[PDB]
């Protein structure tokens, strides 16, 4: 039961919740980090930026896995099909890691444009019989 | 993760074949290179006699004297190696030399470190026993008998084992106590070998010599009790008879006798159950390289095998273009290893003992 | 010459004698 | 649209893609029988191939992007590989061509094969030994010598009778059954040896150690935990007495030197009984589950036949055990925070985590056991075989959720079935 | 003709690999069996130091114990043998055990049923 | 000689006769109780009902074999040839080990659809020269 | 191993002494 991250105006953070910090128990938590972190990028890819940095964490070293998704490499996309087989494909290897296990049966994921400048994704798994109740939100503005 | 061989004078990196051996069941460790060069260049830098420090990353393997050198080529193909062996080799295959055959009262590092003086070989004794320092009310020498022929009749009197350190130096070497790695038939096994045979492991072994009547000890023992001396030692895996009678190998107490019964008892465990197996990477899981001396649990239930820990006897590193990056890493019981005061897991003066073994780091009263 | 090798190297368990 | 790229190198498909493994079978045919055996070794490796064609209109265009092509394919180490059909991977080149017929002037033609990349219990007892070890190197560093003739020496003589008179009750306690003489003679021994000893540290705390690890060397993984809690609670009342009067006006008639060298002992004896407790907790499940490991799983016809501690096989039991672990340890390592500070407190620590996890893990298995509510009282045999698919463990079963009668398990509660 | 092997307790009928041996040469003969079992089964019948009787058909050629059990596997295959020797076979590597190392007037039948009475190997002349 | 399946209003329970229960030797007990009783489905299997739970016996962990047949994955279908077929090959796979056994020589099975409504299994088993006479009845109703 | 099997099966005919 680790904390939940609760997102506003389009960033996430941990939020409080009466004496202490909220609580999760579910695949939530896993979600929204597993997708919304950048992972190093490949020593091929052309970066969106003009840069040559790759975003990861001093820790991938140290946790015998990538932590997130390489979803940062779409932020500046036009129109086309091509940036939509590459989000879906992106989004099937950030959470690939989870049917490797025995935590969710199958994924199906897919990208759509809805209203002009909208990059939809639906992502629909399919949890066990046995897994818990995941937690429900929905993004939220203020100010 | 190069193989460095520092010749006499430069460094050699690049290798064709590689195969690097060590073990505890030896007093050294053998390597052999293969040195793939145009026809007509020159290989003085890899010449019999010159003096080698094997080097595999930034580690050092192996030290001593390069010993063979073949060339060869055919019609089609053509094949050149290099071989040698550590530094302690050079006592296997030399007589031992010392002006007075006979050491009087002397304890078997004071021998080991009198006879290997001449050629360059420390002594390294890590035992810290009360029993393996005893010493020697006598030890002669057979004239024209090898350093390693002389030292391994006095180790075997005593139930320790003699070994090469990874230094060159020669070490008495004292078996592993905490289980560092883990060896599992699911994860990083890929061939194993598990051979378990009978056919020497008997029930009751009994040791018979001679007594101790040469000078001081004469004016006092009697006639029949020079001729009558035992020892026993028995095993209870085996539920026949097999029973097992040593004439023994020097002048011999009955403590004495007891000792050498249990070191062949031991020895015989040892040899009787093997496991072999081939994992992927030559370095470890923390990340140093395998040697031996190392207590590892195995975890092979899927193929129904119930032992559970187990202690590396003998280690081969290979870089051939067939094999890629290999160790055949080979598996006997700790039990096999231990010297007579120990044991596999009546005063005051026996609890502080106990609580000073089981804590080796410690240093002891002495 | 997998016994031939370990007649070169050391022994410290007899072979013979 | 048929674009791929290697290495972020692009190409155009062309007539051949396949992919192909399975399973490695052994498959084993017994002479003079007709039925034969096969059986299972893992997965073999995807050989996933594929064909591609570079061709310009420029004749000079096409030789630069075959060239670049020749320069990502022939690479150290394992690139992206992006293509319609397999989709992003990770694989290693294994070989390529290049055959142009000599009067196609644009077209270059390669094919390609690749190879995907490849990518506690047993700490228990070194922790223990540690603790000891360290518990009895502070033991000596503290311990301070007196005169012979105060008050101070008959205290400290009193108080470490004591405590060698609660060893030995422990060792009676177990001589019941076994042979325990010569433990008893050197207990006896090392209690008529007294003055001696309280003059002269580092034997006292030496042979204190080495007189618990014989009382250890005596037990089995079934009276382990019985005696080391019975000694645990045993010299907890010690300490509680010593602790609970600190401040007094009678207090301030003991001497300071003797005080501190009372419950430095007290502290280090109670905290070397919890390390003992818990290394024997942790060697019990060992056992429990090579018991229960013991029987097979496999369907086979009956034959006619002709020839842990129980506190530890249920499994709110396992929960109460690890609670009453955790907070003892905790309330060690606070106590250690104080009097006998440093490693002793640090092992502690890491002592307690180990063992937590070992009970958390192996006891409760959190992993492979599933909860179910049942509508009907059945039988454990088909309570289980309902979820399982084997009705060999069906002991367990009834043993773990702690019923009494294993043919009426209870309707309408939760079940903890292991798969 | 089945080779069944009278292992300690039941029988054991299928093989995939039977190797026998028999000499007058030889003061024993040696067997070499193949097994195999899916990997998991339990194999505690053939255990060294059972007592085993091989039995060709419904007629008997050795008997004595078990001394070797091999069992490998590979990344493609997978081998278990079985091995043993008569119970004559045990006075070979065992040493003889007799209070009075001097016969005085004895012939060789007396001799050997002297010597081969504590294992318990039968002398015929 | 054991006690003998009467076949009374869809189930068959045991039955006495005179002074203890009817006996028979033959294989008709062997063929009705091999047919109709449940055995445990596969783990890629559907199941007829909503539910997640599979039949069998606790005891086909004792006896080397599965007991029964799978002919209860068809209680609910509709009139199409998949269920004909798919009955065909139950019953095959059920009735297999007596063929692999001596008991039987050949087994010839068809399925039919008969008057709307009803699902038809013409089962012939090719006895062997020493079998015995088997035992022959009919399903009866009462009250 | 043709001659490795003689040793330790019996041999009436001493190899040596």
């Amino acid at each position: 039961t680790d904390l939940a991250i609760i997102w506003t105006n389009g960033r996430g953070d941990i939020a409080q919740d009466g004496i202490d910090m909220l609580t999760d128990d579910s695949l939530t938590t896993d979600v929204t980090i597993s997708l919304f972190t950048d992972r190093r990028a490949l020593d091929s890819d052309t970066l969106p930026d003009g840069s040559d940095d790759r975003r990861g964490w001093w820790g991938d070293s140290y946790r015998d896995r990538p932590i997130g998704s390489r979803l940062w490499l779409l932020s500046r996309e036009k129109a086309t099909p091509d940036t939509l087989e590459r989000a879906r494909g992106y989004a099937e290897e950030a959470l690939e890691w989870l049917k490797t296990a025995g935590r969710v049966s199958a994924i199906n994921v897919r990208a759509e444009q809805l209203h002009q400048g909208w990059l939809y994704l639906y992502i629909a798994l399919t949890l066990p019989d046995g897994s818990v109740i995941p937690y429900e939100f929905k993004a939220a503005f203020n100010g | 993760n190069t193989v460095t061989l520092r010749a006499d004078g430069r460094l050699f990196t690049g290798w064709t074949s590689v195969s690097v051996t060590r073990s505890i069941e030896s007093v050294a460790g053998y390597f052999e290179l293969g040195v793939n060069v145009p026809p007509g260049t020159d290989l003085s830098g890899l010449a019999p006699g010159k003096k080698f420090t094997l080097e595999i990353g930034g580690q050092i393997v192996c030290t001593g004297y390069i010993d063979s050198r073949r060339r060869q080529m055919t019609a089609d193909s053509m094949k050149i190696t290099v071989a040698g062996r550590d530094k302690t080799a050079d006592l296997i295959d030399c007589a031992a030399v010392y002006s007075g055959g006979q050491w009087k009262n002397r304890t078997l590092e004071q021998i080991a470190r009198d006879l290997c003086a001449p050629y360059g070989v420390t002594v390294r004794w890590e035992l810290s026993d009360k029993e393996s320092s005893a010493a020697f009310p006598g030890f002669t020498l057979d004239h024209s008998e090898t350093v390693y022929e002389a030292l391994v009749r006095a180790s075997r009197a005593r139930g320790v084992l003699m070994t090469s350190n990874a230094a060159g130096e020669l070490v008495f070497s004292r078996a592993a106590s905490t289980a560092t790695d883990e060896l599992v038939l699911g994860e990083n096994l890929l061939t194993l070998d598990f051979e378990e045979d009978f056919r020497d492991r008997f029930s009751e072994y009994t040791v018979k010599g001679y007594a101790r009547a040469n000078g001081a000890e004469g004016d006092d023992i009697d006639a029949k009790s020079i001729v009558s001396r035992k020892g026993t030692a028995t095993d209870s895996d085996v539920t026949r008879y097999r029973p097992m009678i040593i004439i023994a190998d020097s002048k011999i107490t009955a403590k004495d006798a007891q000792a050498r019964a249990l070191r062949e008892q031991r020895r015989r465990l040892a040899k009787s159950i093997t496991f072999e197996a081939e994992i992927d990477g030559w370095t470890r899981k923390d990340g140093q390289l395998w040697m031996p001396n190392l207590l590892v649990t195995i975890d092979a239930s899927k193929y129904a095998i119930k032992t559970t820990e187990l202690l590396v006897s003998k280690v081969t590193l290979i870089l051939n273009d067939q094999d890629g990056l290999k160790t055949r890493v080979s598996l006997a019981p700790r039990e096999g290893f231990l010297v007579p005061v120990e044991s596999d897991r009546g005063g005051i003066d026996a609890l502080v003992e106990d609580y000073y073994r089981r804590h080796p780091e410690k240093t002891p009263p002495w | 010459d997998g016994m031939g090798l370990n007649i070169y190297a050391g022994d410290n368990y007899i072979t013979g004698w | 649209t048929g674009k791929g790229t290697f290495r972020n190198v692009p190409f155009l498909v062309i007539e051949e893609q396949k992919q192909a493994g399975g399973r490695r079978l052994v498959k084993r045919e017994y002479p003079l029988r007709d039925t034969g055996g096969v059986n299972d070794l893992g997965k073999k490796l995807r050989s996933r191939t594929f064909s591609a064609c570079i061709l310009n209109s420029n004749a000079e265009t096409a030789r630069d992007e075959a060239g670049a092509l020749m320069d990502a394919l022939d690479a150290p180490g394992s690139g992206e590989l992006v293509h319609p059909d397999f989709g992003t991977v990770d694989v290693m080149v294994d070989s390529w061509e290049c055959r142009t017929k000599a009067d196609e002037l644009n077209y270059y033609a390669f094919t390609v094969t690749v190879y995907p990349s490849l990518q506690t219990s047993a700490a228990v007892p070194a922790q223990a030994v540690a603790v000891t070890g360290s518990l009895g190197d502070t033991l000596s560093s503290v311990w301070q010598t007196v005169k012979d003739g105060t008050a101070a020496a008959t205290a400290v003589m009193e108080a470490v009778t004591g405590v060698i008179d609660d060893i030995s009750d422990a060792v009676d306690n177990l001589g019941v059954t076994q042979t325990v003489s010569g433990l008893m003679g050197s207990l006896s021994a090392m209690k008529g040896s007294v003055t001696s000893l309280i003059n002269q540290p580092a034997m006292l705390a030496s042979s204190l150690m080495g007189a618990l690890s014989g009382v250890s060397s005596l037990c089995d993984t079934r009276t382990a935990f019985s005696t080391w809690n019975r000694l645990a609670q045993r010299f907890e009342r010690r300490h509680a007495a010593t602790a609970g009067r600190q401040g007094t006006i009678t207090t301030s008639y003991n001497s300071p030197v003797a005080e501190k060298n009372i419950a430095t002992l007290n502290y280090v004896m109670l905290a070397a009984a919890q390390t003992y407790r818990a290394e024997a907790a942790s060697q019990a499940l060992t056992a429990a589950l090579d018991f229960s490991r013991r029987m097979d799983n496999a369907a086979r016809a009956p034959v006619l036949d002709a020839p842990t501690p129980p506190v530890f096989e249920s499994v709110s039991d396992i929960e109460k055990t690890t609670a009453m672990l955790g907070a003892a340890l905790d309330s060690v390592i606070l106590t250690a925070s104080e009097q006998g500070f440093s490693t002793d407190s640090v092992q502690l620590t890491q002592l307690r985590l180990l063992v937590v996890a070992d009970l958390e893990k192996r006891g409760l298995q959190l992993a492979g056991s599933e909860s179910h509510h049942l509508p009907e009282t059945l039988p454990a045999m088909v309570a289980l075989y309902r979820f399982t698919g084997n009705s060999r463990n069906w002991q367990r079963l009834a043993r773990r959720n702690g019923i009494s009668n294993p043919l009426f398990v209870p309707g309408g509660v939760s079940i903890e079935v292991i798969n």
